[PDB]
Formats: structure tokens, C-alpha cells, sequence
RNA sequence: GUGGGAGAGGGUGGUGGAAUUCCCGGAGUAGCGGUGAAAUGCGCAGAUACCGGGAGGAACGCCGAUGGCGAAGGCAGCCACCUGGUCCACCCGUGACGCUGAGGCGCGAAAGCGUGGGGAGCAAACCGGAUUAGAUACCCGGGUAGUCCACGCCCUAAACGAUGCGCGCUAGGUCUCUGGGUCUCCUGGGGGCCGAAGCUAACGCGUUAAGCGCGCCGCCUGGGGAGUACGGCCGCAAGGC
């Protein structure tokens, strides 16, 4: 009900999940899916497969409000970050460009234990 | 075989039809060492296929065995505790002993009293797409295609 | 490939207001290149991290960039 | 003395962007998160993901080094002021003014103590969820002291080169930081790697000695009992010598 038809793409790739947010120009989201948004529930999310439909779920999506052309901005190491990408190549939306955009500090906040 | 690439044993052209997949097809038959016998259930599955159907049973039996085929297929591999089934490819060899050894194994579940009955009636559904042997097959792809998210573990 | 200091002129490693030339010093993002990759010597190197720094709070050189690729 | 030098050496004030959390707004649905799997947790009072604004605290990505500085502990954004150590060139000045150093005095990571602040992230104890035969644990979700600042204590350490300080002497080769030079190189002062002679039980050390000598300080004399007991000094306590 916008027909926007022009937009970004965030890819928010982790370890245990990939969840894709599909923006207007100026950033204010569209539509959205997930790993979990489509059927996976447990640790099958952080798969490329996942990932891979929960592309096209957004994309699919975002058809509906017309978009045809996309900047993909990514962020995050993860399993099906490539995966996602390609599926969004591939989903008929006209890809215009891509971007890593992935925040790494400064090092400035004390990272969990996890992660020493 | 961990040393060499262990070659594929060349199977003798057939008696009737001069056709290797035959003969392969008659020594899955075979049990006991009876060749004898499992030709002539074969052969004499022939001339049912032929009779009841106006057809050349060796244009059948191909069209049966290609429908048998899987182009996919689950295997388990060790991860990170409990292993995974995981999908892929069917090598064209594979392919081969798969569907000769289905076909056979579904005829002799069959209701019919007599053997080569069990081995044309089979075969004519198989062709057609239907029978026992085509399930095994459509029921392996289903496990790929199922587990589809295991498919960065190709190996 | 080549480095930095071999296609360039005299130029003051001093000056943090030259632009044009401490551009030539960043990354695709705004790294500082090592100097396996700008031809400096080891004390030139710490006097460009120390100018290029001094540009980046006066406004004319970026902290960080984002990658238009992958 | 003079003239030059390099440096996360110290103290003080100021300041910059990235990131985390929180709040405000916009847009936007059904989950997010997390693991080997999960679950507790959070989410329809609208989270996650996305754009914008703001607040606050802590730490400085790249440069960054096998690098530099310091007596040691230890020291990394940028700027300014206050300040210590140190090296080189000149051969100018004093004329043995030196070396070490029981006691004393000062410094002394982290943790911990007191008082008053501060509190974003992390996180002993603790509260849960899992795993398990059990789980007083490893893994997950929370979380207080604390970590940060000021002022005052505490004085330990694998405080490590497990190698006290200074001086002289004894093949070289090679990498390097920083000076000076008639600038393939020479010559100092550091930081590394091979290795002469020699030493060493062996490993290894070898002009940065674990070689050859000299001066001075500290210290050792089988293991357990035990860094315990007692006494003393110190400490608010923990505790230390
Ligand atoms: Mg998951
Ligand atoms: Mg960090
Ligand atoms: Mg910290
Ligand atoms: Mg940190
Ligand atoms: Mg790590
Ligand atoms: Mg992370
Ligand atoms: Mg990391
Ligand atoms: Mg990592
Ligand atoms: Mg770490
Ligand atoms: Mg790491
Ligand atoms: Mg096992
Ligand atoms: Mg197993
Ligand atoms: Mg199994
Ligand atoms: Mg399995
Ligand atoms: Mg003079
Ligand atoms: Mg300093
Ligand atoms: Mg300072
Ligand atoms: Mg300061
Ligand atoms: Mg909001
Ligand atoms: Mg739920
Ligand atoms: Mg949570
Ligand atoms: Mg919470
Ligand atoms: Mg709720
Ligand atoms: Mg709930
Ligand atoms: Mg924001
Ligand atoms: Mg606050
Ligand atoms: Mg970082
Ligand atoms: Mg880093
Ligand atoms: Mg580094
Ligand atoms: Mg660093
Ligand atoms: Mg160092
Ligand atoms: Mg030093
Ligand atoms: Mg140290
Ligand atoms: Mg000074
Ligand atoms: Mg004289
Ligand atoms: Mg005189
Ligand atoms: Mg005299
Ligand atoms: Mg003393
Ligand atoms: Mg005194
Ligand atoms: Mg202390
Ligand atoms: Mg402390
Ligand atoms: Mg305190
Ligand atoms: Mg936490
Ligand atoms: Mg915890
Ligand atoms: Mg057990
Ligand atoms: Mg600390
Ligand atoms: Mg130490
Ligand atoms: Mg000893
Ligand atoms: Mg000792
Ligand atoms: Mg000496
Ligand atoms: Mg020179
Ligand atoms: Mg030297
Ligand atoms: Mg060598
Ligand atoms: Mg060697
Ligand atoms: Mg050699
Ligand atoms: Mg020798
Ligand atoms: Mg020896
Ligand atoms: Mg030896
Ligand atoms: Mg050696
Ligand atoms: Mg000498
Ligand atoms: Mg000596
Ligand atoms: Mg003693
Ligand atoms: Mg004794
Ligand atoms: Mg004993
Ligand atoms: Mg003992
Ligand atoms: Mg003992
Ligand atoms: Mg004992
Ligand atoms: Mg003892
Ligand atoms: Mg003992
Ligand atoms: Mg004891
Ligand atoms: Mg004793
Ligand atoms: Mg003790
Ligand atoms: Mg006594
Ligand atoms: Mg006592
Ligand atoms: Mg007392
Ligand atoms: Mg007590
Ligand atoms: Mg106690
Ligand atoms: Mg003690
Ligand atoms: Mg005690």
C-alpha cells in the first residue's frame, strides 16, 4: 500500500540466526523475515538454508509493495551470509549494490567471556 | 577399498538381448547360484509383459528401470555429537544397483503365486510410474529435499 | 602492486591539512595502510599515524569507511 | 658545558570518533536470543532487525612491530602545559669528585580495606536454566560486591631473563630501533637470531656471558612437619615481614 519500489536490504547474518529487514530509501523498513519467520526453529536458523528462505521470504514481501531495485547492506559473520546474498540476486529484485557494513568497535566495551 | 579406486566387475552381454542391464538385472534375481532358474524367470517375465502389453519388454524393462532411478539420497555423517542425515547426489553407478536391486525386492513383496508374474507385473507398473519399487525411490528423494537444510555438509 | 611513497612526490609528512595526499594513505576504509604497503620507513610511519590522526579530528580524513563489495 | 636527537617515561587539564547499554521519535510484524541439542530469559504494555535524536560510562580499532620508554611494577586516540630518564657530536670545563651498599626513606600489577562519588559493559558471591550417576563445575539466562574517579591504607606475585650491581678483557655473521659520519659502508647507544674460544650434569650460555677476572650486597646447606607455632614489628581488617 506504499510503492516504494526502490529500497534497502539489511542482512543481519549470526551464528544462530539470519534475519533480512527491507527498507524505503531514507531506511524506515518495509518487511521482514527470518530464520524463524519461516518454519526453522532451533539451531537449523543459522543455516544457509534458512537463510536462503528467509531472503525470499522478505523478498517476496517486498514485492508486494512493488520494489524492483536494492542496495544490500550486510552485517555480521555467519553461516548463509553469502547464502542470503545470492538468494537475493537470484529473487528477481535487481540488486544495485552491496555493502559491509559489519560495526566493530574501537575497542572499547569488555567483551562477554564467550568472546576472550 | 583403501588403496585403489576398486574397479567395476564388466558384466557379459545377454544371452537373449545383448544387453549388460540385463544380465545384471538376472543375477539380482538370482539366489543360490541358480542362474538357470533366474533366467528363465526373467525370460518367461518377458513374454507375460509382451503378451498382456503390446510392447518390447526391453524397452520396458529400460523405461522401468529409469523411472526407479533416485537422483538423490540421504546419508549420516558424525557432527559435533549426534550425526545428521545428510543429502546428496546419487552417483550414475549408484543409480544402477539402487533400482535393479528395488525393482526386485518390490516384485517379491507382490501378492501373485508365481515369480516371473511378480517380475512383469512390477516392471509394467514401474514403467508407468506407479509399483512398489517407484515408491522406494519417491520416498528417498522425499528425505532429501527434507533434510535440504544439511546441505553445506556435502562432503 | 606499487607502493605509496614510490608514486608520489616530495610531499610534507607533517602537514595534517594535506588532504590530496594523506588520502592516498587510507584504505578502502579509513585504515592506515602498514608499510609493507606505504613504502615508509619505521620512523615515517609513526609520524603519518600521528598527522593522519590529527586530520581525522579536524574533519578531513575518515575514521572508518564501509566496504562496497562482497 | 655546548649543540642536536628519539620515545605508549611520569603528572594535569582539555578533547575526538567507533562501539555497547538506556531513553525519545519514526517505520515495521512474531518472534528474538541461545546451545552439541536445548531450556530458563525477553517479546502483543509491539521486542528482534532498520533510520533519526539524546544521555552516560568505560576502553582506545587501523597505525602496531619479532617495535619503543621506564629502576622495577608498568606505559597505546588527539591536543596543550608542567616534568624525569637517556643517547649522539664537539674534546670546552672540574680534577678520582668513584663502585657497591647492612639499616633507613620512597616506589611497588591484580585482588582486597576505609570515606565520598560514579556505575555503560563485564562480573566472585548469589538466583535460575541445562548437563550429569551426582554438578556445590565446565555451557546458557540474570546478577551484587568489584572493575572506573578522588583521598588514605594494604606491600603480596610465575613482582620471570626463574639470571643482583658496576668495571675491565675474550672470533665473527645476520636482522633491527635510534643517533653521527668522508652515507657499497664506517662508527656509537639499544633490541633479536646464529655461532669462535671457553663454560655447563645436560638443555643450553656465548661482546645483551651462564666465558675470563676484580669489588661490594643479598641468599642456600636433604624431604615432610611449615612459610606452620611462639615472640616481635607493622596493619582498621584481610593479613604481611
Ligand atoms: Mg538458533
Ligand atoms: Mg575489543
Ligand atoms: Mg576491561
Ligand atoms: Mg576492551
Ligand atoms: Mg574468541
Ligand atoms: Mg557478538
Ligand atoms: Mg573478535
Ligand atoms: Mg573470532
Ligand atoms: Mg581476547
Ligand atoms: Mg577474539
Ligand atoms: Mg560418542
Ligand atoms: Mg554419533
Ligand atoms: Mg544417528
Ligand atoms: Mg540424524
Ligand atoms: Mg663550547
Ligand atoms: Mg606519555
Ligand atoms: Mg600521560
Ligand atoms: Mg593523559
Ligand atoms: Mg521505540
Ligand atoms: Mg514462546
Ligand atoms: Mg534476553
Ligand atoms: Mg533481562
Ligand atoms: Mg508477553
Ligand atoms: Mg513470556
Ligand atoms: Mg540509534
Ligand atoms: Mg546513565
Ligand atoms: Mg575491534
Ligand atoms: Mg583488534
Ligand atoms: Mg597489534
Ligand atoms: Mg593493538
Ligand atoms: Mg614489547
Ligand atoms: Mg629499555
Ligand atoms: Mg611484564
Ligand atoms: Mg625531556
Ligand atoms: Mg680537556
Ligand atoms: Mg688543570
Ligand atoms: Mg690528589
Ligand atoms: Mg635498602
Ligand atoms: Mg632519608
Ligand atoms: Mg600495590
Ligand atoms: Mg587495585
Ligand atoms: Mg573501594
Ligand atoms: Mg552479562
Ligand atoms: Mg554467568
Ligand atoms: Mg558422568
Ligand atoms: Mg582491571
Ligand atoms: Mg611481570
Ligand atoms: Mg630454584
Ligand atoms: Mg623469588
Ligand atoms: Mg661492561
Ligand atoms: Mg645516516
Ligand atoms: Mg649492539
Ligand atoms: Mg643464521
Ligand atoms: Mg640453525
Ligand atoms: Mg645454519
Ligand atoms: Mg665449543
Ligand atoms: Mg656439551
Ligand atoms: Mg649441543
Ligand atoms: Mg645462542
Ligand atoms: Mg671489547
Ligand atoms: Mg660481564
Ligand atoms: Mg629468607
Ligand atoms: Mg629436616
Ligand atoms: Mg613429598
Ligand atoms: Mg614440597
Ligand atoms: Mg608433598
Ligand atoms: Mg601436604
Ligand atoms: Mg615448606
Ligand atoms: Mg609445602
Ligand atoms: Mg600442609
Ligand atoms: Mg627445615
Ligand atoms: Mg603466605
Ligand atoms: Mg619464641
Ligand atoms: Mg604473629
Ligand atoms: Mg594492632
Ligand atoms: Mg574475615
Ligand atoms: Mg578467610
Ligand atoms: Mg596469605
Ligand atoms: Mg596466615
Amino acid at each position: 500500500k506504499r510503492q516504494v519500489a526502490s529500497g534497502r536490504a539489511y542482512i543481519h547474518a549470526s551464528y544462530n540466526n539470519t534475519i533480512v529487514t527491507i527498507t524505503d530509501p531514507d531506511g524506515n523498513p518495509i518487511t521482514w523475515s527470518s530464520g524463524g519467520v519461516i518454519g526453522y526453529k532451533g539451531s537449523r536458523k543459522g543455516t544457509p538454508y534458512a537463510a536462503q528462505l528467509a531472503a525470499l521470504d522478505a523478498a517476496k514481501k517486498a514485492m508486494a509493495y512493488g520494489m524492483q531495485s536494492v542496495d544490500v547492506i550486510v552485517r555480521g559473520t555467519g553461516a548463509g551470509r553469502e547464502q542470503a546474498i545470492r538468494a537475493l540476486q537470484a529473487s528477481g529484485l535487481q540488486v544495485k549494490s552491496i555493502v559491509d557494513d559489519t560495526p566493530v568497535p574501537h575497542n572499547g566495551c569488555r567483551p562477554k567471556k564467550k568472546f576472550r | 577399498a583403501r588403496r585403489r579406486r576398486a574397479e567395476v566387475r564388466q558384466l557379459q552381454p545377454d544371452l537373449v538381448y545383448g544387453d549388460v542391464l540385463v544380465t545384471a538385472f538376472i543375477n539380482k534375481i538370482m539366489r543360490d547360484g541358480k542362474k538357470n532358474l533366474a533366467a528363465r524367470i526373467f525370460y518367461d517375465a518377458c513374454k507375460i509383459i509382451q503378451e498382456k502389453t503390446g510392447q518390447e519388454p526391453l524397452k520396458v524393462f529400460k523405461q522401468a528401470v529409469e523411472n526407479v532411478k533416485p537422483r538423490m539420497e540421504v546419508r549420516s555423517r558424525r557432527v559435533g555429537g549426534a550425526n545428521y542425515q545428510v543429502p546428496m547426489e546419487v552417483s550414475p553407478r549408484r543409480q544402477q544397483s539402487l533400482a535393479l536391486r528395488w525393482l526386485v525386492q518390490a516384485a517379491n513383496q507382490r501378492p501373485e503365486r508365481r515369480a516371473a508374474v511378480r517380475i512383469a507385473h512390477e516392471l509394467m507398473d514401474a514403467a508407468e510410474g506407479k509399483g512398489g519399487a517407484v515408491k522406494k525411490k519417491e520416498d528417498v528423494e522425499r528425505m532429501a529435499e527434507a533434510n535440504r537444510a544439511y546441505a553445506h555438509y556435502r562432503w | 602492486k606499487a607502493k605509496v611513497k614510490a608514486t608520489l612526490g616530495e610531499f610534507d609528512l607533517r602537514d595534517y591539512r594535506n588532504v590530496e595526499v594523506l588520502k592516498r594513505f587510507l584504505s578502502e576504509t579509513g585504515k592506515i595502510l602498514p608499510r609493507r604497503r606505504t613504502g615508509l620507513s619505521a620512523k615515517e610511519q609513526r609520524i603519518l599515524a600521528k598527522t593522519i590522526k590529527r586530520a581525522r579530528i579536524l574533519g578531513l580524513l575518515p575514521f572508518t569507511e564501509k566496504l562496497v563489495r562482497k
